[PDB]
């Protein structure tokens, strides 16, 4: 199970 | 930028015995960027449905990746693998050898 | 300061089997927008989200006649066709930042009351009167309540202002939260509202003090076709209005 | 032993093409079992182990959730790190992040880690305290401290000490079949007359799981590095790996050299000598 | 899925309230509670990650996912708090918040010096009505529709005469027929004993 909901851009 | 060309490694899953049905593995590693084209060959000729596996990569950031597909060793046919990638300036051939 | 998520329109009264195209600009920079919906039977619920301009969570949208875009980051669309009265609802747009939604913020937008109703004929503008204050309680409290009724009106889509000498007061004003039926019983019922606006008794006799109860209404735009007797109910401004006065 | 439960997402930069290329892989261990192509048909996170197959809808439609949601954000980060090198919109480039976790053999939390590389080198990584991070350059200083003032490291050390280990061992549960096996490795000899004073003996190692093995040369019972080569360890594509160590010696002392192989699945490392 | 108690509560101000919500999802982890002023947006009040407390000035939120029961706690209740509060919920995998109906909250203003009247004004030429304003009531006094068809009261309103630090409670009736009275007009409501009829 993945990290979320999502990520912070660079 | 930093390109790494690739590793090749040419071999059968199953220890080679003639006319009896096996795969055969191209695997390549340690390449950057992940672009590069594989082909499998027999007697020089491409074989064509050739599959592979999801691109991955290693705790250097280098890719890698896995061809394979089904085939059956005779005496006298001769496999490889032919590599190109944007390190190369000839696609890189590698025989396949029983032994390794 | 800067704008916050602008939307429009504020509000819509429309036939059902039209488009409807509700709008929205979110904060400029911001890469999330959501479109929420709130009606009285299920409350408030996200009908979609966007994540730099693609749908993310489409899971609340309805399955037919509702559609929702984002061709840029600067606007999105959500578009009901046809529309049905079941439709109606307040539809809220918010943005945000990951920053702002790590901490569970997002900016909302003013909203847009949507109306779908079955027959533009049961449209009425509000009829409004103003009610000068009693003697008696001048005497015995030194003060003047004015009283404004907003009556005969649907759908519920009104906003009333007391002006003063022209200008806008907000000190001394009770407005109903809610509009009351005229016929509870019936379906489609007609409104009123009231609201209060209390001063000194001094300020109320002074005759060259001008009191205004306004109500603005949203209903029928130009678009509509009226073939009626009576006059197109269209979106408009009705008031009434009182001056001071000693005795 | 160790397990591990491991995130890769690569986006290349096509210049020319609508969009760049994401592709995401899970991995439990040695074992891949998740996969993602933003160019496929499908358009879901997809099952690539028998395991994870029995996890019901819910799981399937959030796992493609987020990671089409991590395809957009790779998408804005080649154009961001393409700014901020100052570098032409007519090149490739590459955005590459990797996280997960481990646990030890008693199963609980031994570490965390999550690091990104922009073409192939590293950019900013989170350090072991899961609170703080090291940046590469000055660019990824612009990074780090837009993630500082965003508290990204909260966030992701919640799930990497919470969520991420959790999942990791309903995974080697529910896969306990192929996942908690070890297959000790199939070992032959192997001799060729290289030169006519000397001779290539090859220990081949085969059909294993896990991937870690050692393979070592001694001769008279000291070990050799010398005119030694060992290949890489490669996956067979059934699951299972390969891995041979061959040395050369002078032709008639091939009783003197003795191959060495250890490997979780044997109860005790094996010695094999050449017997023609 | 959300249960939420809908109210409405009315306390005195002054008052602790307690709202709260029960959910059944255990992937919830995110909690939050809003406001939300009739006619206008949610507003964010407090959110909490862990089942856990968090308090600021008057408001404390609570979670317990064990019991998935989550409330927020009001000390000191202001009429400017009255609202419709809104629990919302979400998990991991997507920013959708699923949310409770709402729990709607009436803070009676404390009036210092009530003067319970009931006044007829005048009505207008414009206007078939009568109307009759009952005002300077205290905030434990409620109000009750008519008995009949012809015959229209409002609820109780509150008006803040900003300036001079004054409150008043009003509520207005109305009707065109002949039978309308202000003596009559407010006759299904308790209403203090002392409300002052004029002539």
């Amino acid at each position: 199970r993945q990290f979320g909901p999502d990520w912070i851009v660079a | 930028m930093i390109q790494r060309t690739p590793k090749i490694q040419v071999y059968s899953r199953h220890p080679a015995e003639n006319g009896k049905s096996n795969f055969l593995n191209c695997y390549v590693s340690g390449f950057h960027p992940s672009d590069i084209e594989v082909d499998l060959l027999k007697n020089g000729e491409r074989i064509e449905k050739v599959e592979h596996s999801d691109l991955s990569f290693s705790k250097d950031w280098s890719f890698y990746l896995l061809y394979y597909t089904e085939f059956t060793p005779t005496e006298k046919d001769e496999y490889a693998c032919r590599v190109n990638h944007v390190t190369l300036s000839q696609p890189k051939i590698v025989k396949w050898d029983r032994d390794m | 300061m800067d704008a916050g998520v602008i939307q429009s329109p504020r509000h819509e009264v429309t036939e059902m089997g039209q488009q409807v195209t509700l709008r929205c600009k979110p904060i400029s920079g911001h890469d999330y927008l959501f479109w929420y919906r709130q009606t009285m039977m299920r409350g408030l619920e996200l009908l979609i989200y966007f994540n730099n301009n693609v749908p993310i969570d489409d899971s609340g949208m309805p399955e037919d006649r509702f559609s929702a875009k984002m061709p840029n980051a600067s606007f999105s669309t959500l578009k009901i066709q046809p529309s049905e009265p079941r439709d109606s609802a307040v539809y809220f747009c918010a943005s945000s930042l990951w920053e702002k939604l790590a901490k569970n913020i997002q900016y909302f937008g003013a909203g847009t009351r949507l109306s779908v109703l079955e027959d533009l004929k049961n449209v009425f503008p509000p009829e409004v009167a103003v009610f000068e204050p009693s003697e008696a309680e001048i005497s015995h409290t030194q003060k003047a309540t004015l009283v404004c009724l907003a009556t005969g009106f649907y759908p519920d889509h009104v906003e009333l202002s007391w002006w003063v000498n022209g200008k806008e007061v907000h000190s001394g004003v009770c407005t109903d939260p809610q509009p009351l039926k005229e016929q509870p019983a019936l379906n489609d019922s007609r409104y009123a509202l009231s609201s209060r606006l209390r001063v000194s008794a001094t300020f109320w006799q002074d005759p060259r003090n001008h009191f205004r109860c306004q109500v603005q209404f949203y209903g029928l735009s130009e678009n509509d076709e009226w073939t009626q007797d009576r006059a197109k109910p269209v979106t408009q401004i009705v008031s009434a209005e009182a001056w001071g006065r000693a005795d | 032993g160790s397990h591990s439960m491991r995130y890769f997402f690569t986006s290349v930069s096509r210049p020319g093409r609508g969009e760049p290329r994401f592709i995401a892989v899970g991995y439990v261990d040695d074992t891949q079992f998740v996969r993602f192509d933003s160019d496929a048909a499908s358009q879901r996170m997809e099952p690539r182990a028998p395991w994870i197959e029995q996890e019901g809808p819910e799981y399937w439609d959030g796992e493609t959730r987020k990671v089409k949601a991590h395809s957009q954000t790779h998408r804005v980060d080649l154009g961001t790190l393409r700014g901020y090198y100052n570098q032409s919109e007519a090149g490739s480039h590459t955005v590459q992040r990797m996280y997960g976790c481990d646990v030890g053999s008693d199963w609980r939390f031994l570490r965390g880690y999550h690091q990104y590389a922009y073409d192939g080198k590293d950019y900013i990584a989170l350090k072991e305290d899961l609170r703080s991070w090291t940046a590469a350059d000055m660019a990824a200083q612009t990074t780090k401290h837009k993630w500082e003032a965003a508290h990204v490291a909260e966030q992701l050390r919640a799930y990497l000490e919470g969520t991420c280990v959790e999942w990791l061992r309903r995974y080697l549960e529910n896969g306990k079949e192929t996942l908690q096996r070890t297959d000790a490795p199939k070992t032959h000899m192997t001799h060729h007359a290289v030169s006519d004073h000397e001779a290539t003996l090859r220990c081949w190692a085969l059909s294993f799981y896990p991937a870690e093995i050692t393979l070592t040369w001694q001769r008279d019972g000291e070990d050799q590095t010398q005119d030694t080569e060992l290949v890489e360890t490669r996956p067979a594509g059934d699951g299972t790996f390969q891995k041979w160590a061959a040395v050369v010696v002078p032709s008639g002392q091939e009783q003197r050299y003795t191959c060495h192989v250890q490997h979780e699945g044997l109860p005790k490392p094996l010695t094999l000598r050449w017997e023609p | 899925e959300v249960e939420q108690d809908p109210g409405p509560l009315s306390v005195p101000e002054g008052a602790i309230v307690s709202l709260n919500c029960t959910y059944s999802n255990s992937a919830f982890q995110y909690f939050m509670w809003y406001r939300q002023y009739s006619r206008k947006g949610p507003e964010l009040l407090m959110y909490t990650y862990s089942s856990g407390n968090k308090e600021d000035g008057r408001f404390t939120a609570q979670v317990d996912k064990s019991s998935k029961y989550i409330s927020l706690f009001i000390r000191d209740s202001q009429p400017s708090d009255s609202a419709t509060y809104l629990c919302a919920m979400r998990g991991d995998s997507s920013y959708k918040l699923i949310f409770g109906s709402g729990t709607r909250l009436l803070v009676r203003p404390d009036i210092q010096n009530p003067d319970p009247a009931v006044y007829q004004l005048r009505d207008s030429k414009s206007s078939d009505k009568s109307v009759c304003l009952f005002t300077d009531f205290d905030s434990q006094t409620n109000v009750s529709q008519s008995k009949d068809s012809d015959v229209y009261i409002t609820d109780k309103c509150v008006l803040d005469m900003r300036s001079m630090d004054f409150k008043s409670n009003s509520a207005v009736a109305w009707s065109n027929k002949s039978d309308f009275a202000c003596a009559n007009a407010f006759n299904n409501s308790i209403i203090p004993e002392d409300t002052f009829f004029p002539s």
